[PDB]
RNA sequence: UGCGAAAGCAGUUGAAGACAAGUGCUUGUCGUUCGUUAUAAAUGGCCUCG
């Protein structure tokens, strides 16, 4: 004996990203300018909005901490590599360092400049040093120990510097991009204050991100370009966006089928995922109410539900999350011969499968035409009965009352190309089997008269369709 | 695969030793190190003149020259690049001998002269291999001594193979280690083969074998990828290392016709199982695996061309199919002048495509079984038919069929024995000469149905049969391999409706759309004009042909005035066939009170 | 199991206008924006929008129309007129293209596939008219 | 150099006598019930039940006496009658042979011969030292004689004495005890039961009494009996009917009891030893154990075939022995013997031979009787007409292909048979089936087809092959739409790609292509790609229209993709398309209709002579070596050197191959090694004074370029197929389901006593 | 049934004997033969181990 065969009824990269189904929309007083994730568990992420910075719990997904000390606009919430310290910038130019989860106590307060300090980031390799970029166009490098004078003051930018980046594996290298359209690389080991070299983006630079030790992606204007420092030239460029790209984030070695993901904001309501392994090609995207100013994803070591967070100029924050008898237990560990025969039961089978297995041909047809049942699954069971050679059998004991459900589907199924040849099959048999009842039943006739009109309509589109096919051949 | 035109590298000097063309190649040495696939330099030792290094591309130019006395003969020369105690230096070693009294071994170092040294060699230097990694110069002598020297020509080691009168030695590398094999003539046409390993003694003997039947005096020898090739008496003998066993003997018929003494033969390898062979002024690219002539080139402007060396491609590992070969070309004239010339060679992909149908090697029915079951003389017939009088149809037929016992007026399965082509070909020739005009024998009908009708007579056959309709009809139905060009112009010249019909089916049957479509473009616009008109005046295939015509005509060429008439005809056809569609499928296709009268 | 189905015709590995909404939707691969454009059913609009659409964007427009019809055949009809007008207006541009079958493989399969219904459907219409002719006269 | 030797076995032997029913089984279980003995057509195999392996094999070829004698085994009896592992074989002619299992076969068995005067021995049986034999003597009904057999020690001879004689025996059966016989005669009919060794039971009655009045009113199927069973005690007799109704009759008072669940003709009925249970099987492929005490029934459904015969085999009914038919293969009758443990109704031992599918029926094979005449069955009237038509066809007609497709596994060398909608994996080294995998959708085991359902055609596998590397299996199948429907003519062509890591035995499906080359276009030819291109990971498909497609497994896609294509939309049609590919991997030799083409793989078009015309239509194109290509047309075979493009040798094939075989069978009949040479196989019917059923086969080994014949060898039967194993040796399958091969002290006494104890 | 592709192209489906029923005659059947390439329908549907 054999088991009963069971009846038979997009990309791997996409199906990972559609799992971020849960979507909750939060409103903030001002535009959320910057979004940051903690490198450490529970990976709570910070949003910079209005004159405050808010911390959201990953699991709970609501505010746990609020930093309201800042009198003016707040321009940054990047964490330290250990996540203990929070640095931020203000329009007054003051940069303030806070213990994460301790909004009361200010550790270090530094006045970078009189002009706004739009960017403040901790150095990833060297914990002590903190970098600040201001509208003064000098990106001062501060240290926690010395709060009175910068260790290095990188200069040479003739427009606002609103982008700074630290290259992994290169603690000495510092990358800055100004609204000149120039991305400048600096070596802190040397004297500094003069770039090693400048990369021309030709459009104002909104965010510069070092994807890998040698590859840096710069998103500015309507396109983002990936530059290799060893060659010093752009390896790839993509300009699919309509509005000017603003923010861009990168995550690597996460459990998706894709090893690494690159998310880039558009300012068109679009944030799209790009795969570095295939020359940064588009694999998935979202659309939101308004322009996107910030985008971030949970770090690789999220250790729980993965989070996608996007920032809008409206102050709206959108979060998408991918959620992640005392001898009965003996198990015979000390036992001599272990044996097992328990067999799992077959997966719960539908009503129509039961009828065909039990040889209820007519009922299976009745199951086919029931409310709220999938069109594809309808084609399968009918396809089975045709394969069963039970076509006249399933249609023998029927009248106009129980024949109409089949014909109504046929009225719709004839449109579909898949069910056309199958709807073709059933219709002829019932006519050949119920010609006399058709004469004496009016409703079947009016039910019929529409079928002739629709099939005639199907004739026409075929007639054009082959006309379109023929002219296409002339074209080629 | 192809052979490019030779381009001159340099003109050889007018020295007496070089005046003997047959031995000229022996007096010019090519350095192994500088001549390879990737090197643009060639180091060449011209005996009695100099050792000179030339750059090949973009234009041949002399980069370096070291003069040598006119009385000295260069026996071995090699040049490479490496590092010495560290500066990048080019080490040149050449062995010269003067009047057989003395032999000179010289090593020169150049910076990219740092040093020039000279010692007296015990015997003639045959092969020189320099190891830049170890700063060693290795020389093989005619007396059997393999002497290893430093760049200072201080003797570090000496190995004796115990045999004298060496004639052939070649170096090769495998798996990163260096190897050398030598051939030593013995008496009674016997030869010792020794394979030596270069690592108390840096030289280790791996194999020693005596080969019988291996003559030198008329043999051309070259080696490639563990494989030794010997050309002798038009037969190339194929030996494989390490034992130097004979594997194959390939006969090259075109060399067998060469008179011994006048024809100058040179032989070199160019790739895996591929070699260059020259006979006087003609050059050959040969595939020894498939025994095919990949390419042939004749140099009409020179008397002879002798190969000196060739940059060999490892086609198994290399995507490059282009290499170069250097040789000596001698011009025709009272005062012949010899020149060094380089030939660019495209070896190919090393696949059988390069050999398909290019072999250099130039029937009667036989029973299936040599020995109670159900079964489901050409020349004499040839002579008899020719002996007849002109225009005798009855006798020509009667001889053909009575002799061959043919029964039915078309080819049948029982006529297989007659299928031999040569007998059929002249019978066709006899018919053409025997009969002209309007009367042909029935025999033409027999051959015309024959599956193996010669291709040489297919051309103009339809033209020959224009006069008689049945012969023209018979050809279309069964004549094999009738040219499409003639079927078309006949299709495009004929007014007969039945004949137009059968031509189209035969064309569509035996020819694809692309083949027919291109042939449509050459046809005149006035012709195709007439045959759209004929259609406006089995039919599905004819309509399909018209669809092939219309696409060939193109949208530009088609004329609106005709286009309307064709459109109406097409409009008329669709309406009928849709109507026929309906007809075809049709062919596939109690009261409570009743009032009645009773009959009694 | 998880085996993927395929067919032999898969030549893959071998005022009032909305033109600017269309062009932006196509450049940005915005399906929602494109879907709104495709909703209009006035043939007068369809020719105008395709008339002003850039020829470079016209080739790739044929690709979405193929995919969208393939996913939902019941929209084959209304989406056909767009393919009809795109080939009319940009026919000359499409000629100067180095490959068409590979880049328009989905369209040919979609159009090839739909035509196969025409023979069998006519077989119905004859059977089908026969019974219809029977009961009206009766 | 070369030599032929038989390797594998054949189909199991059955008692193929129409009259006897329920006694088909000749295989027997040992007295200790530790091993089961099965006679085959060419050997006898002893399988140890507990381990489910063949402990011992006895080949008729090895023994001179068996070779000369083997005539088929009509029965086996444990021990020796003349006289602990002895067994006595009785054949139809009358030879009695005492042989030994569990040991070494003795070259001089105790051969004997019973004396029979124009009698064909049908059956033998015993109860306690007493032996009776039933024999056949000659209205199309054979009559039977019952004799007594005893062995006299003085003369060492089997003396035969007459006891009884029954005439025009239609059907017959014997009790499980082997002491009662029930038979039906036309003297419409009458059934009589007789005791064999005793005079106790002697009863007869017309069939009309048992038949119901309604049964008389209804069709003949209701009055037509298909099977019978008799009790050991004799009080109850079961009669089956073509309609599927079973009638139990009490012999004492001739009262009837109707048991009716089978919806088609019941084929096998058997009483239990106690008689409280009736075991029944038929076309439904479902086993029914009727509980007579309460008229209940237990079911074992989804037996692999239709149940021909049934028996309860045990002192306590521990095992059930069953015969399965596999009617889906109309070409050959495929018998499988199944021993089930009654405790859990699980397969204790399944035995069957190779199950090849031939193009047309062979010898006298007839479909089993059903309620209606169908493709897989014969009605009551259809039996005689079908037999006569089959004989007249195989005599008069000329088309006698009987050719079967077979495949070999490079990694495992295991033999694959493309059965209808399935693949049999059979190991000819061990001569035992390893697997049976259904490779299509359709009704393969979902349910048992009955009545009009039996007209349905399941998907048919036409081509089954592997890549060179062996990890990949390519399958081409045709799905047949049902009859009496609008879409009843649109046959569906499907391709599938199937890979399996070596340690498993079951393939798991990766890819499926629907309607390749378009709609309603068959896949005439396939060729897997070699090691050179894509590392044996690609293949080519060819139509009757000359359209060619190359597929390959794309790692990035993780599946197969149509790398390349050419569709010359040829209007003309020919199912003969032959395909050859070069070892290096550059060219394609595509032989379509009468023309051969050389296509370059890089451009996939005619090489830039590519076109080569032949006298007639190509059946095979193959290259024995790179230098030489062999092309067979329907009239001849010709060796062509590509290097010169001139024919070396021409062998005229018309005298033997004109229209006997359909196009494309030359492919599977002609085989080539890759190093030594090729082989040509020609089969011819032998006739003495009109064509006779039997056939005769020649195998000819030819060197590359057909210059010389290495060896010409003879086989006495129709060799359905021949192929080249990846070793030197070539394997050939013969219509007897036979795979042969053509190829180059006090302590010692104490220990013995202890062992005895 | 032959050929062929899958579409289709041609060609068949006869005679004797016996039995049953109805009234020598009529019809229907064949575990009967010779020759030619040559609807169904006895209320009767698939085990259990979570």
């Amino acid at each position: 004996s054999t088991a009963r065969p069971r009846i038979i009824t997009t990309t791997p990269e996409q199906r990972y990203w559609r799992q971020y189904t849960s979507a909750q929309l939060v409103k903030e007083h001002n535009s959320v300018t910057h979004i940051s994730f903690n490198p450490q568990h529970p990976h709570d992420f910070a949003v910079t909005s209005s004159t405050r910075v808010q911390i959201f719990s990953s699991r709970t997904r609501q505010v746990i901490k609020t930093f309201s000390r800042f009198k003016d606009v707040v321009y940054s919430a990047s964490f330290r590599s250990d996540g203990k310290l929070l640095c931020a910038g203000d329009a007054t130019g003051l940069v303030s360092v806070y213990d994460s989860y301790n909004p009361r106590t200010i550790l270090l307060s530094i006045n970078a400049s009189t002009h706004p300090t739009h960017v403040t980031k901790f150095h990833t390799q060297d914990n002590k040093i903190l970098a600040t970029a201001s509208d003064d166009r000098v990106t001062r490098l501060w240290d926690i120990s010395n709060a009175y004078e910068p260790q290095l003051e990188l200069t040479g930018a003739t427009d606002y510097v609103r982008t700074l980046s630290f290259i992994p594996a290169a603690p000495h290298l510092v990358a800055t991009g100004s609204y000149d359209g120039l991305i400048r690389l600096y070596d802190t080991r040397s004297s500094g204050s003069t770039p090693i070299y400048s990369l021309n983006h030709d459009q104002p630079v909104e965010n510069v991100i070092a994807v890998s030790p040698t590859q840096i992606v710069s998103c500015g204007g309507n396109n983002f370009k990936v530059w290799d420092l060893t060659s010093n030239k752009k390896l790839y460029e993509r300009g699919n966006f309509n509005k000017a790209v603003t923010c861009l984030d990168y995550v690597e070695n996460f459990d998706s089928p894709m090893q690494s993901a690159l998310i880039a904001s558009s300012l068109d309501g679009h944030v799209k995922v790009f795969d570095p392994l295939d020359n940064f090609q588009v694999k998935f995207g979202w659309k939101f109410s308004g322009p996107v100013l910030s985008c971030a994803v949970s770090p690789s070591t999220a250790q729980g539900n993965r989070h996608l967070v996007a920032g809008l100029s409206s102050g709206l924050l959108a979060i998408r999350t991918k959620k992640k008898m005392r001898g009965s237990e003996y198990q015979g560990d000390q036992e001599h011969i272990i044996h097992n025969d328990k067999v799992r039961s077959q997966r719960r089978m539908r009503a129509f499968e039961r009828n065909i297995n039990q040889f209820k041909w007519s009922e299976a047809l009745d199951n086919a035409f029931v409310p709220g049942m999938a069109k594809e699954l309808t084609l399968t069971v009918l396809q089975e009965l045709r394969k069963r050679g039970k076509v006249r059998v399933a249609l023998y004991g029927r009248d106009e009352s129980t024949l109409e459900p089949l014909l109504n589907w046929c009225l719709k199924g004839i449109e579909d190309v898949r069910s056309a040849s199958i709807v073709a099959d059933w219709v002829a048999v019932v006519l050949e089997l119920y010609g006399n009842t058709l004469e004496s039943s009016p409703v079947l006739q009016e039910l019929m008269i529409d079928l002739k009109t629709k099939v005639r309509h199907e004739i026409h589109k075929s007639k054009e369709a082959q006309r379109i096919e023929g002219m296409l051949q002339l074209l080629t | 695969p192809s052979l490019s035109q030779p381009f001159r590298l340099a003109t050889l000097p007018k020295i007496a030793s070089l005046s003997n063309f047959s031995l000229q190649a022996d007096y010019v040495q090519v350095a192994d190190g500088t001549f390879n696939e990737s090197t643009n330099n060639i180091t060449l030792g011209i005996s009695g003149s100099s050792i000179s290094q030339y750059i090949i591309n973009p234009t041949p130019k002399l980069t370096f020259d070291y003069p040598i006395p006119s009385t000295n003969i260069i026996t071995a020369c090699n040049a490479e690049k490496g590092q010495a105690n560290k500066r990048n230096v080019e080490i040149w070693a050449f062995g010269l001998m003067v009047n057989k009294g003395n032999y000179t071994l010289n090593v020169i170092t150049k910076a990219l002269f740092l040093s020039q040294y000279k010692i007296k060699a015990k015997a003639k230097v045959m092969s020189i291999k320099i190891d830049t990694k170890n700063s060693l110069v290795i020389a093989i002598l005619q007396n059997g001594l393999i002497e290893i020297f430093d760049f200072k020509l201080t003797l570090l080691h000496s190995f004796d193979i115990s045999y004298d009168n060496l004639k052939y030695a070649k170096w090769f590398t495998e798996n990163g280690t260096e190897y050398v094999f030598v051939l030593c003539p013995l008496q009674d046409d016997k030869v010792c083969y020794k394979l030596l390993e270069l690592t108390s003694s840096p030289i280790k003997e791996l194999s020693s074998t005596i080969i019988e039947g291996f003559s030198f005096e008329n043999s051309k020898l070259c080696y490639q990828f563990g494989k030794l090739y010997k050309l002798n008496q038009g037969k190339i003998y194929i030996y494989s290392l390490p034992h130097c066993q004979l594997q194959q003997v390939i006969e090259f018929p075109m060399v067998d016709k060469l008179s011994p003494g006048d024809d100058l033969i040179s032989f070199q390898p160019v790739s895996v199982n591929r070699v260059l062979l020259t006979v006087n002024n003609v050059i050959y690219l040969l595939d020894l695996l498939h025994c095919s002539t990949l390419s042939q080139r004749e140099l009409t402007h020179v008397k002879t061309f002798q190969l000196l060396k060739s940059a060999v491609i490892n086609s198994e590992k290399s995507h490059n199919s282009k290499t170069i070969a250097i040789g000596i070309s001698t011009k025709n004239g009272p005062n012949p002048t010899s020149s060094l010339e380089i030939i660019n060679i495209d070896v190919g992909t090393n696949t059988l495509k390069d050999s398909l149908g290019k072999s250099f090697q130039v029937v009667i029915l036989k029973p299936l079984f040599d020995d109670r079951v159900k079964c489901n003389h050409c020349n004499e017939v040839i002579e008899k038919l020719s002996a007849l009088q002109d225009n005798d149809i009855t006798s020509f037929d009667d001889i053909f069929f009575k002799e061959l016992k043919i029964k039915e007026e078309h080819y049948t399965e029982k006529d297989r024995y007659i299928s031999d082509p040569g007998f059929l070909n002249k019978v066709l020739d006899l018919i053409f000469g025997k009969f002209s005009g309007n009367d042909y024998p029935k025999t033409l009908t027999f051959l015309l149905t024959h599956p193996l009708f010669p291709l040489s007579r297919t051309r103009n056959l339809l033209s020959l049969l224009r006069d008689q309709p049945r012969l023209f009809k018979q050809a279309i139905v069964t004549c094999p391999n009738l040219p499409l060009n003639e079927l078309l112009e006949e299709l495009f010249s004929i007014r007969n409706r039945e004949l137009l019909l059968d031509i189209s089916f035969r064309i569509l049957q035996d020819f694809t759309r692309d083949s027919i479509k291109q042939e449509m473009k050459k046809l005149s616009k006035l012709d195709v004009q007439n045959f759209i008109e004929f259609i406006t005046s089995q039919s599905t295939q004819l309509f399909q042909l018209l669809s092939l015509v219309l696409d060939s005509i193109g949208l530009f060429s088609l004329e609106g005035a005709l286009l309307e008439n064709l459109t109406l005809y097409i409009d008329k056809q669709v309406e009928i066939a849709e109507r026929n569609t309906e007809l075809w499928n049709l062919i596939d296709t109690l009261p409570t009170y009743t009032m009645e009268y009773l009959d009694i | 199991g998880n085996a993927r189905v395929t067919s032999g015709d898969n030549f893959k590995h071998v005022t009032g206008t909305v033109t600017v909404i269309l062009s932006q939707a196509l450049q940005s691969n915005d399906h929602s924006l494109l879907e709104t454009v495709l909703n209009n059913r006035d043939e007068r609009v369809i020719r105008d929008t395709i008339f002003r659409l850039k020829p470079a964007l016209a080739v790739i427009l044929l690709e979405r129309l193929a995919e969208r019809i393939a996913r939902q055949t019941h929209r084959q009809g209304p989406l056909n007129v767009w393919v009809k007008w795109c080939l009319i207006i940009h026919g000359g541009y499409l000629v100067s293209i180095p490959n068409l079958m590979s880049t328009l493989s989905s369209l040919h399969s979609t159009l090839k596939r739909r035509s196969d219904l025409l023979p069998r459907l006519l077989a119905l219409d004859a059977r089908l008219d026969c019974t219809i002719n029977k009961f009206k006269t009766l | 150099q070369y030599k032929l030797s038989v390797v594998s076995g054949g189909k199991p032997a059955l008692n193929n006598l129409s009259s006897v029913t329920g006694n088909k089984n000749i295989a027997r279980l040992s007295q200790d019930q530790r091993n089961y003995i099965i006679p085959f057509n060419n050997q006898i195999k002893v399988y140890s039940v507990e381990t489910r392996q063949c402990v011992k094999t006895l080949k008729f070829a090895n023994n001179s006496l068996l070779s000369g004698i083997f005539e088929s085994i009509v029965k086996i009896l444990l021990g020796d009658i003349t006289v602990a592992h002895l067994i006595t074989v009785f054949t139809n002619n009358g030879h009695v042979i005492v042989l030994n299992y569990k040991g070494k076969l003795v070259e001089s068995p105790k051969h004997f011969k019973i004396s029979l005067a124009d009698e064909k021995l049908a059956n033998v049986f015993h109860s306690e030292g007493n032996y009776r034999i039933l024999t056949t003597f000659k209205n199309s009904l054979q009559s039977y004689r019952l004799y007594a057999l005893t062995f006299d020690d003085a003369k060492k001879q089997f003396e035969v004495a007459h006891q009884a004689e029954w005439h025009n025996v239609i059907l017959s059966n014997i009790s499980s005890n082997g002491k009662l016989l029930a038979h039906m005669c036309k003297d419409h009919k009458s059934i009589s039961v007789v005791s064999l060794f005793d005079d106790s039971v002697n009863l007869s009655f017309p069939l009309g009494s048992i038949l119901s009045s309604q049964t008389q009113s209804l069709s003949y199927n209701t009055r037509y009996v298909s099977s019978m069973a008799i009790d050991n005690m004799g009080q109850q007799l079961a009669v089956g009917f073509a309609s599927g109704v079973i009638s139990i009759v009490s012999l004492a008072d001739l009262q009837i009891r109707l048991l009716k669940w089978h919806i088609d003709s019941v084929l096998s009925l058997s009483f239990s030893h106690d008689g409280s249970y009736l075991l029944s099987g038929g076309w439904e492929k479902v086993m029914s154990l009727w509980q007579l005490e309460t008229n209940s029934q237990q079911f074992l459904p989804r037996l692999n075939g239709i149940i021909i015969d049934c028996q309860v085999l045990g002192p306590q009914g521990n095992y059930y022995s069953l015969i399965l038919q596999m009617t889906e293969n109309n070409s050959n009758s495929d018998y499988q013997f199944l021993l089930l443990n009654a405790s859990d109704l699980t397969s204790k031992l399944s035995i069957n031979g190779p199950l090849p599918v031939f193009n047309s029926t062979i010898k006298h094979i007839q479909q089993p009787i059903s309620a209606m005449n169908t493709k897989n069955s014969n009605s009551i009237t259809s039996l005689n007409h079908s037999k006569k038509k089959q004989s007249r066809k195989l005599i008069k007609s000329r088309r006698q292909d009987f050719t079967t497709n077979v495949e070999i596994n490079p990694i495992n060398k295991n033999l694959y048979f493309p059965h209808i909608s399935a693949v049999q994996i059979f190991d000819f080294y061990k001569n035992e089936q390893v697997n049976y995998q259904y490779l299509t959708s359709g009704v393969n085991n979902s349910m048992g087809k009955v009545r009009f359902e039996l007209n349905l055609q399941d998907p048919i596998i036409t081509d089954l092959k592997f890549t060179k590397d062996g990890q990949w299996m390519i399958t081409y199948e045709i799905e047949y739409p049902p009859n009496d429907l609008l879409s009843s003519k649109d046959l569906t062509h499907i391709l599938k790609f199937w890979t399996k890591n070596d340690n498993e035995t079951n393939w798991n499906l990766k890819t499926k292509v629907i309607n390749p080359h378009g709609i309603s276009v068959p896949i005439t030819k396939i060729l897997p790609s070699p090691r050179s291109v894509n590392n044996s990971q690609g293949c080519l498909t060819a139509d009757n229209n000359g359209g060619l497609k190359f597929w390959s497994f794309d790692s990035h896609e993780s599946n197969w993709c149509l790398k390349k294509i050419s569709l010359p939309n040829f209007n003309h049609f020919s199912n003969s398309v032959s395909l050859a590919w070069s070892q290096d991997g550059s060219l394609i030799f595509h032989g379509f209709d009468d023309k051969l083409q050389i296509l370059d793989f890089d451009t996939f078009k005619k090489f830039e002579v590519s076109e080569f015309t032949l006298d007639s239509e190509i059946q095979t194109v193959k290259l024995i070596n790179d230098t030489n290509l062999i092309v067979a047309t329907r009239t001849t075979l010709n060796a062509i050197n590509l290097l010169r493009g001139q024919v070396i040798n021409s062998f005229d094939l018309y005298p033997f191959v004109n229209g006997v075989y359909k196009n494309g069978h030359m492919d599977r009949l002609i085989t080539c090694d890759e190093r030594t040479g090729n082989i040509a196989l020609v089969i011819n019917q032998q006739l003495t004074d009109v064509p006779t059923i039997n056939y005769k086969s020649r195998i000819i080994i030819f060197d590359s370029d057909l210059s010389t014949k290495l060896g010409n060898f003879t086989h006495h039967e129709y060799i359905s197929w021949i192929g080249w194993n990846y070793d030197t040796d070539f394997i050939f399958l013969d219509i007897e389901s036979t795979l042969g091969v053509v190829g180059t002290s006090n302590s010692d006494i104490f220990a013995e006593q202890l062992h005895k104890l």
